[PDB]
């Protein structure tokens, strides 16, 4: 049950990795999680706003 | 463990209507109370109890 | 996976799930929505840390004991029981008839002692640990040939290493271990009461392999429980009271619980 | 394999067993409900409490003697100061409500007597002076029972209630008042008592404060009786659970 | 183990000590009392004591028995 | 009432009048001393944590 | 169309009926049977006498008092001198039954009180010296019931049984003892009180004489009370049936 | 010889595990048993009992 | 990957990109090439150290504190807490909820003290540190019979092995943990403020198991907190002010940044 | 936890000294005024101290309170 996966590399390989306990809370860190969506803080508002258009009219 | 943040309630009895006895019969009775588990009852974070001690090795 | 909440309604009918009868010996198997209404719950919560397993499976300190590299105490010796110490004790007799593996801990370490030898340089200490079945020859010495280990099980151990560890099978002449025996080992019924010979697993003997100084040490040992791979049948209400003695159930009566102010009193006196 | 003496009634977060019940009386044969779209007037979007309003409240108990005429309870006002019920009515000018009322009287099988328990609409009663009306403190009692005499009362230029008992307040034979929904409590066979009321008005709904729609009476056609020995303390309670109450008519709390 | 390891002889007097052997005892086999008497490899009243009576006949008086690995007691008050 | 059966037993009577008070204890089911012995009280006093609905029955 | 309360058991040449029972208990949800050939060690041919050995036997009688703690049997003594179930356990080295447990006590409306009936399996008791070990004549009482103590008793170099009844002679809480197979009395519901118990023990048999595999408790949580006038004199009686008895291991009478 | 299974995970992924002895004393604690039956001590009456239905009749 | 730059040419048009409404609340999406000319730029970038797990997953110092092999202070005490340090408490606060599990490590050193006693050699040294969750046991002694770890997790260590390290999983009540808490725990609104049940983690305690010595020792523990597999919500703004207290949020007015020369400087002064 | 751990109280003096718990703190519980009274298992104003009313009726007064492993202080000027 061995898990393949792709090693952080530079631009212009893999890691294998198996798990050893039953908790989950004994696995290592998720540090290849690269999700964003900022636009919760940002740009909020109920209409939405083109930025070639005026703000207000 | 006592904690006034996760507080439960109160349980308490009133009387309805009174006890009411012919001639002859005793107008004091007693009630019995039993407590049990639901099936949606759960425990977590198991631990040491509180309630047995012990200052040398029993023989 | 633990039940979820069904929900209900108002009713008016002759069904009456509130009224029983105590008398027959059955715990009532109400729900909350039979006496109120209630909305639709659904639930994740796991009974998985009230398994028996897990609730026995943690190692468990039962007994510890010294001895010196210089004096009379040479070696120590001890009855293996869990019975000496109160928290597994009361654990474990949560059941009338348990059946498991132990594994098995040792904790050994060194203690320098007063004395007036001086140039005092001391090497590695050694300890070995004998288990003898019961029925065995025993060492009445710290050189007594009986250390030879021909065919009783030992274990090595150089202080600064890891604890030793080792796993013993369920070694019950009986189907079942006993926590609690109404007889005697006499057909008379005479004798002593509450003793039997099914839950008898041998004895412990521990001696240092060198002395390592020409000055006084002390070094202690302490034995770890842990039940593997349970059974357990026959519940039993728990101690109320404080153990008294290894040997047997003997206790000082105590009352049923504690005292608080009046009936309707909201807090504890 | 069940016995039709025993019933269990669950409204919101209360619930009610009775083991010696006779049945359950239903109005005038119609279970309450909302108002409909095809019947109603009112514009306005209604508030619908449920759980929170419909609910059994438990009032004062009062109260059974050798010598005891009867008592009374205007609906509205015995709840008026009762809960959400309570403040739902202070902050709405219109309200619409149901009700099941529930009587309790238990006593032993050497105790006798029977009580009358009757749900009356538009119980208008009349003073004890001719030209004079009822005052609202004589006619009202929210959190108390109103008491009958048996005498008659004397008529001194006051407010006053004609409370006879034979009259029923209301002028009229006190025997006639099973044509209303009823149920009789009779020591030897029943405990308790219960009527399930619909909504009862000539308009969709109505001011609560100023009109009180049914009216509660309990009255003891044969006394009450015990050799010596016996329980001398003999109380009666109701319980009363409104249902499928609406309010319209949003505005400052207060009634004037 | 012995059996009634606290009582009181009150009065000949015959000091009981009737003992039990654990599978784990195989050591030597040694009885002593004490207020006098000692048996190794004031009477005893059983030739065969070895078997388990280490009863003697005759303050406190103390019944040790000692086979490894078990060690028992038993105090006796004669008055 | 500790050191005897009356602990367990819930006096009953009479009265002249109605709505007085028979008993009352908090939900706390690990930690009361109306709980904290029973075979539910036992059995929390091992957990840090509860979660559940429980069942009373009267007699 | 019959009443769950009348309930008829017959076993062997006799038959218990009684017309106000709760129900029966059934151990831990386990009819008694034979022992099986993937379970068994001693190989010799058993015995089982049915009939002879299976079959009601009534103990002696106790009596309720309004201060009585309560009384306890161990099963295997209660019935050791009694016909041939004695017989067969005095000759044979090994034996394993069932039992079936009838409690009886009847008193009028007026009477008032309730009993635990309880079979606990190990009832492992302790001494009130803490250095030695109760007495078997203390222990054990074979054709008499063994009494419960309300005060502690005292401890000076003797062999007696702590009996206090609030720590049921196992210092425990005696309010637990409702995990073992149970059924409670209380005079104004019951009448009786059945269990039906299996063979429990680690071993596939046992012998008889030094091992006690279970012992009954009845112990009175609510105490007794009538008005004067009443009957003062209020018995209870035990009877117990052996259920799928056998025997293994013939030789000369005796236990030593 | 491998075996996978799933560890403890919360609501709303495997492990590996091989033995190494021979004697199956020397296993791991079976810590995944959530097997429940409570109608041997709760509800242990002959003739069964239903909620709605009167206990005694 | 990041955004890459995209290629413009001049514009004349009623397209008005760089005029807003900052009273919407909302932050402008302009990019360089709608105020310029702007060339065709692939970016490699990728913002892989910025997720909310690198930023949080690193090891870090909690709590030390001390105890001795003889004396007064023979055992340590610590509640769990991230509060007491300034670094992870001022990082963790940039969130108002977070969730995560706990992975834990001990670094333990000893010391010899001055002292007059002579000829003193000594043994090698186990420590045992014990976590006690909230509402059992705590030992009142060294030698108290709590440390018997019938049921608390345990860990014993000898000097001169590898730190000791176990993972802790989320252990709320609650779904989420609280940085900050606008209210009280009674309802009266009496007591102390901002203080609530839903972040407590229990107690630590840590011993010598033996004495090593017949001369003065002293040992320090140092704690590390890594979260591990991490979940945050509703951003807050940095802690501006020095840190007072570890129960509470209160602080001393400062300063909402340095202070130049004037408003054309382009250096700190 | 005490409440207000800092006052003065100037002015039968009333010094309050109320305080909370932690479900970790499982300790015995030691009460003591300085500036003069200990509990261990001036006068106290409360019969049920151990609830979590420490008060006392009569420079600083300090009020320790200790449940291990919580300890907490209080400090009142009286004037």
């Amino acid at each position: 049950g061995a898990q393949v996966s792709t090693q952080k590399t530079g631009a212009h390989i893999h890691y294998t990795n198996i798990n050893y306990y039953k908790d989950a809370a004994s696995n290592s860190a998720n540090r290849q999680d690269f999700t964003q969506d900022p636009g919760k803080f940002t740009e909020p508002v109920k209409d939405i706003m083109i930025k070639s258009l005026p703000a207000l009219n | 463990t006592s904690d006034e943040y996760t507080a439960g309630g109160f349980i308490t009895c009133w009387y309805q209507t009174n006890i009411v006895v012919p001639a002859d019969a005793q107008s004091s009775c007693y009630i019995m109370c039993f407590v049990s588990a639901c099936n949606d009852f759960s425990v977590r974070l198991l631990k040491d109890t509180p309630f047995i001690s012990q200052q040398n090795f029993f023989q | 996976r633990v039940a979820d909440t069904v929900g209900t309604g108002p009713t008016n009918s002759e069904a009456i799930p509130a009224l029983t009868a105590a008398e027959t010996g059955h715990t009532s198997q109400v729900v909350p929505g039979d006496t109120m209404q209630t909305r639709h719950v659904k639930n994740y919560h796991s009974r998985s840390e009230s398994t028996i397993e897990n609730f026995l499976c943690r190692s468990a300190c039962v007994y510890f004991t010294e001895y010196e590299n210089s004096g009379a105490k040479r070696y120590a010796e001890w009855v293996l029981t869990p019975r000496q110490a109160a928290q597994l004790r009361r654990k474990l007799e949560f059941f009338t008839y348990v059946r498991f593996d132990l594994e098995l801990t040792f904790v050994i370490t060194s203690t320098q002692q007063p004395s007036t030898t001086q140039n005092q340089d001391a090497q590695i200490l050694t300890h070995q640990i004998m288990y003898v079945p019961p029925g065995g020859p025993v060492p009445d010495k710290v050189d007594s040939y009986v250390w030879q280990t021909s065919t009783n099980p030992s274990v090595f151990w150089t202080e600064g290493n890891a604890p030793p560890r080792m796993s013993i099978p369920f070694l019950s002449i009986g189907n079942a271990y006993s926590n609690f025996y109404d007889g005697w080992s006499e057909f008379s019924r005479n004798g002593v009461y509450g003793i039997n010979t099914l839950n008898n697993m041998g004895t412990l003997y521990a001696r240092h392999v060198n002395a390592g100084s020409t000055g006084p040490i002390k070094s202690t040992i302490r034995i770890y429980f842990k039940p593997k791979h349970v059974k357990a049948w026959i519940p039993r209400p728990p101690r109320l009271c404080q153990y008294e003695k290894a040997k047997n159930v003997n206790f000082q009566p105590s009352g049923v619980t504690t005292t608080r102010q009046s009936i309707t009193t909201m807090t504890n006196t | 394999g069940y016995s039709d003496r025993a019933r269990s009634i669950t409204l919101g977060n209360s619930t009610i067993t009775t083991q010696e019940c006779a049945n359950v009386v239903v109005g005038y044969g119609v279970w309450p409900d909302y108002l409909k779209d095809s019947e109603a007037t009112a514009e306005d979007q209604p508030t619908q409490p449920d759980v929170a309003t419909c609910r059994f409240y438990t009032l004062d108990s009062v109260q059974w003697q050798k010598t005891s005429p009867g008592w009374w309870w205007k609906l509205p006002d015995a709840l008026s100061n009762l809960g959400l019920f309570g403040q739902n009515m202070q902050y709405h000018y219109l309200g619409r409500t149901g009700y099941t009322v529930h009587v309790q009287c238990n006593a032993s099988k050497f105790h006798q007597g029977c009580l009358l328990v009757v749900c009356v609409p538009e119980a208008e009663m009349g003073c004890a002076t001719l030209d004079n009306t009822p005052s609202s403190a004589e006619l009202l009692g929210g959190d108390s029972a109103k008491e009958f005499a048996d005498k008659p009362v004397a008529s001194g230029s006051n407010k006053l209630v004609q409370r006879v008992v034979y009259n029923a307040g209301m002028g009229v034979g006190v025997g006639n008042l099973t044509i209303f929904p009823h149920q009789w409590i009779n020591l030897r066979t029943n405990n308790s008592a219960t009527i399930v009321m619909p909504y009862t008005n000539s308009v969709p709904m109505d001011n609560m404060f100023r009109h009180n729609n049914v009216t509660l009476m309990v009255i003891p056609f044969v006394p009450l009786d015990y050799c010596p020995g016996s329980t001398t303390y003999v109380p009666i309670t109701v319980t009363i659970a409104p249902m499928c109450a609406e309010y319209n008519g949003l505005r400052l709390a207060g009634h004037q | 183990s012995i059996t009634t390891p606290e009582e009181m002889i009150e009065k000949t007097a015959y000091l009981p000590c009737k003992f039990t052997l654990s599978p784990e005892d195989q050591g030597p086999l040694d009885i002593e009392w004490l207020i006098i008497i000692l048996y190794s490899g004031v009477h005893f009243t059983s030739n065969d004591l070895k078997s388990g009576d280490a009863s003697i006949n005759v303050g406190t008086y103390q019944c040790k028995v000692k086979k490894a690995p078990g060690v028992a007691n038993k105090k006796i008050h004669l008055v | 009432k500790v050191n005897s059966m009356e602990a367990y037993q819930i006096p009953v009577r009479s009265n002249e009048g109605s709505g007085t008070q028979v008993f009352g204890f908090p939900l706390q089911p690990g930690y009361s001393s109306v709980f904290s012995r029973t075979l539910l009280g036992e059995i929390l006093n091992y957990y840090t944590h509860w979660s559940g609905s429980i069942k009373l029955t009267f007699m």
